[PDB]
DNA sequence: CATCCGTGAGTC
DNA sequence: TATAATGGGAGCTGTCACGGATG
């Protein structure tokens, strides 16, 4: 759906390429360990906030 | 700022003497820092 | 309780973790208590009795992997066991499919499981052999492991006061001559922070 | 499930330390374990043998006579694990105290010395406390640390 | 040569 | 002062130009 909504433009093609990690799970903890460093990661408590 | 100081300081001997967990003793040192620091000046280190 | 003098520790650059060759980073995680540091180590001691420290933690790493190595064992029988005993029941051949990754997911875990042990196991191996002062032992459960095997090696402390120590056993003469070394090398970066 | 990522990006975590004082000792306490109600029991057996141990040769240090190397020994280790198992339940029960800390905030007095003062409750809270009422400990406490 | 933190930014 | 009670809570928002430590 990345593809589908904002695949008119190369500069987010060249943005989805460059996406290091992929993944729902993944996703969430990557966000959460780079916005409260310090606390346990679940996959229910990046989801949460 | 010094009754910050004096309270934690007097609050550090009373739990040293108690002979409490390392966990409570060192979180009142912590505060005792933060308390001589904030007193030297404030707003230095974290919100004022 | 001892306590730091802000002035000389937040004012930049850092006149303590200049001092002592600490990081600046490193100097907060010390005095406001979020990370040990060690104070001394009697590396007379530890090289006395390197060798046979080294035999007892090699015989727990054996003895660790030797579990493993048998409890994988006894889960491959009862995978191979069952897998049959669903065959003798006559169920789907893709039924049986569940049941093979399943048991490939069980010993994947046990295997992971003992290889954390080893590695922590490993990890303190590593920190009690290369361990001196000035040094910062962020793991809170590695310092305790590391103080109920080998806490009669090391003076470690925390807080202001640990500081206060590393102040007290600080060779003004020598470091000023060690630094001088580095001035008369010609290399910048290191010269730099030397200067 | 448990991916090999999550694993270490939970100890990645853990191990930095936070640079706000309140956030960093409430990340202290989640680290032991609640306690359950048969568990509460048995420290407290523990203290009491503990604490009892101790009374013992408190006064006999005064008059002078001690006992012999096997049994000062045995009744010092009670001592220790006595004193030992006060800890534990302090450690355990350290929720209980920021719990209801939270409550008193902004009146002159900061979270912090709120948080400590209640510990410091807690502290006499845990010596006084008795295991043959069968009462949990959390309500006994609540009381003190109020 | 360009970022990140700390310290400046008229008087009555 | 014995029912049982167990991990916070507001953020603050529109600078500017610079040196020094880090890249």
């Amino acid at each position: 759906q990345i593809v589908e909504r904002f695949g008119f433009s190369e500069i987010m093609r060249s943005t989805l390429e460059k996406d290091n990690t992929v993944g729902t799970d993944e996703a969430l903890l990557d966000i959460y360990r780079k916005l409260r460093p310090g606390e346990p990661p679940t996959k229910e408590s990046a989801q949460t906030l | 700022l010094y009754r910050r100081v004096i309270n934690r300081n007097n609050r550090l001997k009373r739990l040293i003497d108690l002979g409490a967990p390392e966990i409570i003793v060192n979180n009142e040192k912590r505060m005792l820092q933060e308390s001589v620091d904030a007193l030297f000046d404030n707003g230095r280190r974290g919100r004022p | 309780a001892p306590v730091t003098h802000i002035w000389y520790f937040k004012g930049v650059p850092s006149r303590l973790g200049y001092l002592l060759d600490l990081a600046p980073k490193d100097l907060e995680k010390i005095i406001y208590f979020a990370a040990y540091v060690i104070t001394s180590v009697d590396e007379e001691m530890r090289h006395n009795e390197l060798s046979t420290l080294e035999a007892e933690m090699a015989v727990e790493r054996k003895a660790v992997e030797d579990q493993r190595d048998g409890e994988l064992e006894a889960r491959a029988q009862k995978l191979e066991a069952d897998l049959a005993e669903l065959e003798a029941e006559g169920a789907k051949a893709d039924a049986r499919r569940k049941v093979r990754d399943g048991g490939e997911r069980e010993m994947r875990q046990i295997r992971d499981r003992a290889q954390r042990e080893l590695d922590r196991l490993e990890d303190i191996w590593s920190t009690f052999t290369k361990l001196a002062p000035k040094q910062l032992i962020v793991d809170e459960n590695l310092y305790r492991e590391l103080v109920d095997r080998y806490g009669e090696y090391f003076t470690g402390a925390m807080g202001a006061e640990s500081i206060q120590k590393l102040i007290e056993n600080f060779d003004i003469d020598a470091e000023a001559e060690s630094l001088r070394d580095v001035i008369r090398n010609g290399k910048g970066q290191k010269k730099l922070r030397a200067l | 499930d448990e991916s090999e990522a999550l694993r270490q990006a939970r100890k990645d975590a853990e191990l930095t330390a936070s640079a706000d004082s309140v956030r960093a000792y409430l990340k202290q306490i989640g680290k032991v374990a609640l306690l359950n109600a048969e568990e509460e029991v048995e420290l407290a057996k523990r203290i009491e043998a503990g604490l009892y141990a101790t009374q013992l040769m408190t006064e006999l240090s005064e008059r002078g006579e001690k006992l012999p190397a096997a049994q000062r020994r045995d009744m010092m280790w009670i001592c220790r694990d006595g004193d030992r198992a006060k800890n534990h339940l302090l450690e355990a029960n350290l929720r209980l105290v920021v719990s209801l800390a939270k409550r008193y905030t902004g009146r002159g007095m900061a979270f912090l010395d709120l948080i400590q003062e209640g510990n410091l409750g807690l502290i006499r809270a845990v010596e006084k406390f008795d295991y043959t009422k069968g009462y949990k400990f959390s309500t006994y406490a609540t009381w003190w640390i109020r």
